[PDB]
């Protein structure tokens, strides 16, 4: 129990929140005929709410005294899916985007009028460069070793 | 007079941005080029100096505007046919809230599809289209679908006309300068014939269908509109005078048409709106008047007036040559005409906003409070913006098209030779009004805080009665039978006749009393309007020269300053006077709409019981609480904002989100208004340094925004945030209650 | 009166002396540039401090400089 | 048309196409897998 | 936005773990970290347990004052 927290599946306030949300959704359904489309939409909403609460219960989250999930970002292995894995994925994607942009900027620097290639993009060259960023960590690290990453 | 194929239709110019300007076509050395591209896009005068080319360009863009408007109307009509509860609302207008928009369930946003009645879930609309369609006799969705299709076809036609009249047959300059023919056609044909056609539609369609609806008939059991035309027996049953045909019209026996052409006045008790027979008679008379008025100006047949001849004959001992020379100025300058038309259109919009609330023209509109409030506020804002644009383009004309060597006019010359007296007098009037209007509120606040309520300007201690407006109200209330014998009731219920109209347990309209608070708020309105007129007129009158900068006309219309000399010259151009008057227009319109909202919720709107006792929304606290600033802060802003701050978790949560978003946008504008360019240009230099280090420096050198661009961004964000905040507050408050 | 100074990086373009809204600046002969000219500032008691001259100078950094100083009736542009 | 292809490569049109496709992809991703608070795999 | 749509359980709420650990290291026992001064068998606890720790621990574990208030997201 990190920081005095409790698992979601044992939390009574979590169940009370679920019951309140479902009861609020159900009071609107009594205003419509069961065959009507709004009744179908409300049924789908209720099912989705139940599924969301069940999924939050399954993943091993931690609740406070208010029955709301809390995130642990200290690096504990039991909660790596909360912060670590999405962080690594985001870092990979952002590095991809930055590397592709830098490669395109370097590619057109030697032209007669490099400015005109920035307002009117050269589509084939960018398309050829787009795929190359999939391996950006290796290329960036090898460029850092060779000393070509930093301008002299 | 046209030219055959003046400009080739090609995609070549699409690939060369800035082709309209020599400077912009060179290329983007810095990022200022991109901003310069958009600011000068529609300034056709700077592109070319030929008046014929400018006229040809102007004529074609209005076709695109008409096409966009037709597309918007087509969308509005289509959404009512497919995604609305109009047919359910038509059977019970008083218990069902109109709705014409639905939302896809994606990220939990389906909560916005709250209930509105009639087995429908969607967003409640406040544009008033349902009442417009009901007053036209529309019953089913097939008619709305047909109207949407027709509007789409008309949009396509407008687009084709816009292409044609620029690329295939462009009219010559002599065609544009025919003002007599244009005035004759726009008076007799555009307005008179349109009014006559609408009167015919109201006579043959709206009256019988609306009579059937008011009688209580199921909308699906009402005969179709064409059945009233092919079967004259039905109309004869509804109106016996239709059995005589058009014979009374041609024999001058017009009194026989009194059944469907009345002069009643007041409101219809069943629906709470104006009688439709009065509207039909009004449109008929207006059509006649406009048809007669369109035969005044001379054309190819010698009979009529010459506008130049009329202008040249109006001169006096105080004005010298008078209006001589004004005909040549108004036929060679597009900016002066634009300024005049903008001012007139803004004034007309404000008049329309004032008139539609006191004489509700649509059925079941007075008892729909949200629609009334929304329409009033919308049209007030539109009128204010147009009025400011008028002064902007007047200043543009003064800077550019003023040339006394070939376009001399004595009236304009005499105004420029005593501008100091005008500006000084307006300054004194503004100071006097500000002291004697806002000072009375501070006196009240101090006296209330000190514990001396008997020394306040109020209805109980020191009365300031608006006796001039009360006299007008009394005169208008007693008009029928004395000065308007042909009328049965007064023009409006607000004059003070004493009668009350209630529709479905709600109050539609009733007399509006005037007291001490109205005096103060009206003088506040006068003060704000006078200050705005000061800033705009000073800006127009000193556009060319002053004692500070004699050569101001050589620097242009839109320049930032003339340096730190002469003690400092920031904001001397005419553009800066529009920039400063936008803030005062915002202030004035905000005060006006707050006055309208509080007065309506306090003294007019409410519910009526079986015994005949009225309970207003706020309980009539306007008279005693609005005489202090603390009252406005507490009983208006604090109390009525509880609806918008408690909207989370319900169908009104979008307004709650927009409240905070608009707060953020308003606060974000102060960064651009309080700071200057040099700091941001110095800061960018350090950021560019690290981009050079990693070889990611762009070839288009980054630049800070110009002085004018920063001013424009600040004012735009300031207005957007403020208006959006007020919009969300009003809608969230009025939909709930 | 304000202070107006000229530096020997001047190229003799004349653009500063054409821009001045009061007659403060004038051209004099010189040697040290191709044009054989330099600006001079004899009348700085009539300077208003507008900096129109500095906006017109084509040198990388200005060969004409204006330093604002004690203010008088002429330098404030007062016609009261 | 070469000029038509050039106009399709200008910055605003290309940015609009890219962002529209991106928003569509994100909307469909959140539609297939709603209410993601943790990376469970 | 999560509160607006009526689903408060979708919020991103992050515990201030480092500050809570520091508070526990001063003798607070509301988080159950049991480090340093919150540990009864630590050398740091044994060093000052006869001089100032009793009164300080009494003051820090009483919630009616403002000494090391409890913290959250
Ligand atoms: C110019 C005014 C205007 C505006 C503001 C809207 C706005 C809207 N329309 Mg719409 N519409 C318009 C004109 C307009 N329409 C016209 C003229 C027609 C043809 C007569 C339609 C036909 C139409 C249909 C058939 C549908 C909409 C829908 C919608 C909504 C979702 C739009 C969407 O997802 O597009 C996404 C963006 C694209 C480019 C596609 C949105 C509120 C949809 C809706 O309400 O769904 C429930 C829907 O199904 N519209
Ligand atoms: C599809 C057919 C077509 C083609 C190929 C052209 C081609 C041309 N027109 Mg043109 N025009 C057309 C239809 C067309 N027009 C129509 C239908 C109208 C009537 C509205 C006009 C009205 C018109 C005027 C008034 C002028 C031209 C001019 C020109 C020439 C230079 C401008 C230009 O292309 O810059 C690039 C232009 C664009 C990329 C177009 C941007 C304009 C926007 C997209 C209009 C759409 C309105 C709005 C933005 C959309 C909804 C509103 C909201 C979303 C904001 C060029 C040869 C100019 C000329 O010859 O001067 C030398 C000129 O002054 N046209
Ligand atoms: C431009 C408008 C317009 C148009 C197109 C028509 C068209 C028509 N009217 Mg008409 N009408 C109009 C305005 C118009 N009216 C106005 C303003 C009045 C009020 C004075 C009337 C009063 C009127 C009467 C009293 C009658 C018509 C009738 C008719 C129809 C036979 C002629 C014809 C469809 C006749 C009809 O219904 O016969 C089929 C008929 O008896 N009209
Ligand atoms: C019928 C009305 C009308 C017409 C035809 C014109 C026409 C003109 N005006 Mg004008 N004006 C009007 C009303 C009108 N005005 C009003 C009512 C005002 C007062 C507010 C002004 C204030 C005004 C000023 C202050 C200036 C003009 C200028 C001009 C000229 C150039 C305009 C230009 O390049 O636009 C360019 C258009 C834009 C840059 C678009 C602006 C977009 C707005 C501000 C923000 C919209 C926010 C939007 C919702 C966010 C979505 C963004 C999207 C990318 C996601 C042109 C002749 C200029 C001129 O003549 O200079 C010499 C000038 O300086 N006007
Ligand atoms: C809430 C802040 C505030 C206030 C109080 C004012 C007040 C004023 N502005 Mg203003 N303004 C503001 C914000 C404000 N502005 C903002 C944000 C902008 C946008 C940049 C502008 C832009 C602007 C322009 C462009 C102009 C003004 C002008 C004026 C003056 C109008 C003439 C007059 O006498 O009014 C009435 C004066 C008052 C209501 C202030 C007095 C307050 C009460 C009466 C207290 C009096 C105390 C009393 C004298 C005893 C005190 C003694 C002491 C020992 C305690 C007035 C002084 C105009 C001007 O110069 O005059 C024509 C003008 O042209 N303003
Ligand atoms: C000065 C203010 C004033 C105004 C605005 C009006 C306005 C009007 N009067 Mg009127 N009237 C006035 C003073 C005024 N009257 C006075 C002082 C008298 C003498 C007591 C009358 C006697 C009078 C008569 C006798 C009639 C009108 C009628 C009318 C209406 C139509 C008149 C017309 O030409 O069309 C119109 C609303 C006529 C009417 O009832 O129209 C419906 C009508 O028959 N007026
Ligand atoms: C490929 C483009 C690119 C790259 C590699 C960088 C890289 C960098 N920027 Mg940066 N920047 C860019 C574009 C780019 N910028 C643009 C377009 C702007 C204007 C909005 C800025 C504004 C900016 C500021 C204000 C600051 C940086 C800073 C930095 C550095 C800190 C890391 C970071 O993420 O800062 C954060 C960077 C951002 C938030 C920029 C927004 C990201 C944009 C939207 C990406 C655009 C990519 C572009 C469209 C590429 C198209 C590729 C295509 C042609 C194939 C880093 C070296 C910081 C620094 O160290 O100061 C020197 C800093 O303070 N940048
Ligand atoms: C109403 C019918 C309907 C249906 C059943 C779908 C179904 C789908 N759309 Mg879709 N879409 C629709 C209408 C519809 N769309 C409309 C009207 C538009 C606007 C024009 C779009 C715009 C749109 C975009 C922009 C994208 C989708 C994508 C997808 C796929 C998402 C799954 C995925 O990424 O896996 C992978 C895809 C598949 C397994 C099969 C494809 C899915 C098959 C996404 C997609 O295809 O991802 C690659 C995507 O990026 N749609
Ligand atoms: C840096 C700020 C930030 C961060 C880290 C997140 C992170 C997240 N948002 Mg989010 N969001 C943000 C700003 C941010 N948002 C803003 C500013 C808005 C308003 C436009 C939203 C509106 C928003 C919605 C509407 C939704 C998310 C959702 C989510 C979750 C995404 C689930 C998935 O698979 O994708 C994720 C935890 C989704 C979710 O279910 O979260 C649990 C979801 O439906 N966000
Ligand atoms: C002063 C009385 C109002 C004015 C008045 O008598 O109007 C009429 C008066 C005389 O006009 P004239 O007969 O000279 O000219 C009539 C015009 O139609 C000629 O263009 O106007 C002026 O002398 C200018 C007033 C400017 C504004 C003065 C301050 C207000």
């Amino acid at each position: 129990d990190i920081s005095g927290l409790t698992p979601c599946k044992d939390s009574k306030q979590f169940a009370k929140r679920e019951k309140q949300q479902i009861k609020k959704l159900e009071s609107s359904l009594k205003l419509y005929a069961p065959e009507s489309a709004p009744a179908l939409a409300l049924n789908a909403q209720i099912e989705k709410t139940k599924r969301r609460f069940d999924n939050y219960g399954k993943y091993g989250l931690l609740c406070g005294s208010d029955g709301l999930p809390h995130l642990i970002v200290n690096g504990d292995q039991r909660h790596w899916g909360e912060f670590i894995t999405p962080g690594i994925l985001f870092l990979y994607i952002a590095g991809w985007i930055g590397w592709v942009g830098r490669s395109y900027l370097i590619a057109i620097s030697g032209e007669k009028k490099p400015a005109m290639k920035e307002i009117i993009i050269d589509v084939p060259l960018a398309s050829r460069i787009i795929f190359r960023g999939f391996i950006w960590p290796v290329a960036a690290y090898r460029e850092f070793l060779n000393g070509d990453l930093i301008a002299k | 007079l046209v030219d055959r194929d003046p400009i080739k239709t090609s995609f070549e110019e699409w690939a060369k941005p800035g082709h309209f300007s020599r400077t912009i076509a060179k290329g983007p050395d810095t990022t200022t080029w991109i901003w310069n591209l958009h600011a000068d896009a529609h300034d056709f005068d700077s592109h070319t100096s030929d008046l014929e080319e400018i006229s040809r360009k102007v004529f074609s863009a209005h076709f695109g505007q008409l096409s966009i408007i037709f597309l918007w109307l087509s969308g509005m009509y289509f959404h009512g046919a497919r995604f609305s509860n109009y047919e359910a609302w038509l059977s019970d207008p008083t218990h069902i809230g109109p709705s014409a928009q639905v939302v896809w369930p994606i990220v939990g946003q389906e909560i916005l599809n709250g209930d509105v009645g009639g087995g429908f879930r969607g967003i409640q609309i406040t544009s008033g289209f349902f009442q417009i369609w009901r007053a036209s006799g529309i019953t089913s969705e097939l008619q709305l679908y047909c109207t949407a299709i027709g509007a789409l076809v008309f949009a396509a036609l407008m687009l084709f006309a816009g292409w044609f009249h620029y690329h295939k047959a462009a009219p010559k300059l002599a065609w544009f300068q025919d003002v007599e023919s244009m005035l004759n056609h726009h008076l007799a044909g555009l307005l008179g014939l349109g009014s006559l056609s609408w009167a015919g539609h109201q006579v043959h369609v709206s009256l019988p269908i609306n009579q059937f609806l008011n009688a209580g008939v199921d909308p699906k059991e009402i005969p179709l509109p064409h059945e009233f035309i092919l079967n004259r027996d039905l109309l004869a049953q509804l109106y016996p005078s239709f059995a005589e045909g058009a014979t009374p019209f041609f024999t001058l026996n017009w009194s026989k048409y009194s059944e469907f052409l009345t002069f009643r006045g007041g409101l219809d008790p069943v629906t709470g709106g104006l009688w439709l027979t009065d509207i039909a008679h009004h449109h008929l008379a207006i059509a006649i008047l406009f048809l007669i008025a369109g035969h005044m100006y001379r054309t190819n047949w010698g009979i009529g007036h010459g506008i130049k001849d009329i202008l040249e004959a109006h001169k006096g001992p105080f004005t010298g040559q008078g209006h001589k020379g004004l005909y040549e100025i108004l036929t060679t300058s597009w900016h002066a005409q634009l300024s005049l038309n903008l001012a007139m259109l803004g004034s007309l919009t404000i008049i329309v906003a004032h008139h539609m609330y006191s004489m509700p023209p649509y059925p079941y509109l007075a008892t729909d409070y949200a629609t009334q409030l929304s329409l009033f506020t919308h049209h007030m804002w539109i009128g204010g913006f147009l009025i400011v644009g008028a002064a902007a383009h007047a200043a543009i004309f003064m800077v550019r098209d003023y040339d006394p060597t070939n376009r001399y006019n004595d009236l304009l010359d005499r105004v420029l030779r005593h501008r100091d007296a005008i500006i000084s007098h307006l300054n004194w009037v503004c100071i006097f009004l500000g002291f004697h209007s806002f000072g009375l509120y501070i006196h009240n606040d101090t006296m209330s805080a000190l514990g001396r309520p008997q020394d306040m300007f109020s209805d109980t201690a020191i009365q300031l009665q608006p006796v001039f407006a009360q006299w007008i109200q009394n005169t208008h209330a007693l008009a029928p039978g004395v000065t308007a014998p042909g009328e049965t009731a007064s023009t409006s219920l607000t004059w003070g006749g004493g009668e009350l109209v209630a529709v479905g347990g709600k109050v539609a309209l009733l007399p509006i009393p005037l007291g001490t608070a109205d005096f103060l708020v009206h003088h506040i309105h006068a003060f704000t309007i006078h200050v705005t007129v000061l800033i705009l007129l000073k800006g127009v009158l000193f556009a060319r020269s002053s004692r500070l900068i004699p050569d101001k006309a050589n620097l242009g219309f839109r320049f930032p300053c003339d340096g730190p000399g002469r003690g400092g010259t920031c904001q001397v151009s005419a553009w800066d006077h529009v920039f400063l008057g936008l803030f005062w227009m915002y202030n004035a319109i905000s005060v006006v709409i707050f006055h309208f909202s509080w007065k309506m919720q306090s003294d007019v709107w409410g519910s009526i019981s079986d015994q005949g006792v009225v309970t207003h929304i706020t309980g009539g606290n306007f008279a005693q609480s609005s005489i202090t600033i603390n009252g406005w802060l507490r009983d208006f802003l604090w109390a009525q904002a509880s609806q918008v701050i408690q909207s989370y978790g319900s169908s009104l949560s979008a307004y709650g989100l927009f409240f905070l978003g608009a707060h953020f946008v308003w606060a974000f504008s102060l960064m651009f208004l309080f700071s200057g360019r040099g700091y941001w240009q110095e800061l960018i230099e350090s950021i560019v340094w690290a981009h050079n280090k990693l070889k990611v420096a762009p070839a288009t050198q980054p630049r800070a925004l110009s002085i004018i661009q920063g001013r424009a961004v600040g004012v735009t964000h300031y207005l957007l945030g403020g208006i959006a905040t007020t919009w969300a507050f009003f809608l969230a408050r009025i939909i709930a209650v | 009166s304000h202070s107006v100074k000229i530096y020997d990086t001047c190229i003799g373009c004349t653009q500063c002396v054409r821009a001045c809204p009061t007659d403060v600046l004038e051209m004099i002969p010189w040697d040290g540039c191709k044009a054989k000219q330099i600006a001079s500032a004899p009348r700085t008691e009539d300077c208003v401090g507008c900096k129109r001259c500095e906006s017109a100078c084509p040198t990388d950094f200005l060969s004409v400089r204006v330093y604002l100083w004690h203010e008088t009736t002429r330098s404030m542009g007062l016609a009261y | 048309m070469r000029d038509l292809k050039t106009y399709l490569s200008v910055a605003p049109v290309l940015s609009t196409l890219w962002f529209g496709s991106l928003a569509g992809l994100l909307i469909e991703i959140n539609r297939l897998f709603p209410d993601a608070l943790t990376f469970p795999f | 936005v999560m509160l607006a749509f009526g689903t408060p359980e979708k919020q991103i709420l992050i515990e201030p773990i480092f500050a809570q650990w520091i508070q526990s290291a001063h003798g607070k026992t509301s988080y159950g970290f049991d480090v340093l001064l919150s540990s009864t068998s630590g050398p740091a606890f044994n060093a000052g347990r006869s001089i100032w720790l009793p009164g300080w621990l009494n003051a820090i574990n009483e919630n009616s004052n403002s000494l090391f208030l409890t913290i959250g997201p």
